[PDB]
């Protein structure tokens, strides 16, 4: 839900029940589990922002194209550039 | 010679004078002059190194060994056994076969350097014996 306040915390794993081996497993495969969940939620958001960046251009620039005028092409030639990253 | 060390004159006194009469095969027997000197002196050293290196050897399991049987099994020997130690469900906490061999290889070693210094070399291995016990008939070693 929230990738950004992450804190783990929560392992009440004991020593008794099952072979140290097998703990050491479960506790390496919750972290395991945490980064790949933290990581793909952000590229997902990111992929989102993105598709919604490059339409809002293209129709603004599509709306914009009707009217032939200095300002007008300042400003398509502005959103001409496409977006596909941060920089 | 080890019960010399640090101990009181007089009990080191009943000490050897009880500890060097013996009684074997129905026959009482006494050592004379027990002396304490370098001669012992020597033996003791090597005694003291190799139970120092066979008690930082001896892994967990073997010194668990006698706890954990007391709580299941009951015998005289049992019983007669754990009178000499010290008083104080589980999974063992670490199990590693070869580890456990590589210890006891080591701990064998050490055992046999601490059975040495009381071991006799044989010379005679007997089979044969007048029936009087005056003489016998054996093969020599060594």
């Amino acid at each position: 839900r929230n990738m950004f306040c992450v804190k783990p915390l929560d392992l009440n794993l004991d020593r008794h029940a099952n072979t140290a081996l097998v703990n050491a497993v479960n506790k390496l495969v919750y972290t395991g589990r945490l980064i790949m969940n933290v990581r793909r939620s952000w590229e997902e958001l990111e992929r989102k922002c993105l598709a919604r960046i490059q339409e809002r251009c293209k129709l603004l620039v599509k709306e914009l194209r009707m009217c032939l005028s200095f300002d007008s092409n300042y400003c398509r030639n502005i959103l001409k550039h496409a977006v596909e990253n941060g920089d | 010679g080890l019960f010399s060390l640090d101990r009181s004159y007089e009990e080191v006194k009943a000490a050897v004078q009880q500890l060097q009469t013996i009684t074997f095969r129905d026959a009482t027997f006494t050592i004379p002059d027990p002396v304490i000197d370098q001669h012992l002196l020597i033996d003791m050293k090597t005694a003291c190194l190799s139970m120092s290196m066979v008690a930082n050897l001896a892994s967990e399991l073997t010194m668990t060994y006698v706890r954990k049987l007391a709580l299941e099994d009951s015998s005289m020997l049992l019983v007669k056994c754990q009178e000499l130690l010290m008083r104080l469900p589980a999974r063992p906490q670490h199990v590693s076969p070869d580890d456990e061999i590589a210890r006891l290889s080591a701990l064998f070693v050490m055992l046999r350097q601490l059975d040495d210094l009381i071991r006799e070399q044989v010379v005679f291995t007997v089979c044969d014996v007048s029936p009087d016990n005056k003489s016998a008939t054996c093969i020599f070693k060594g």
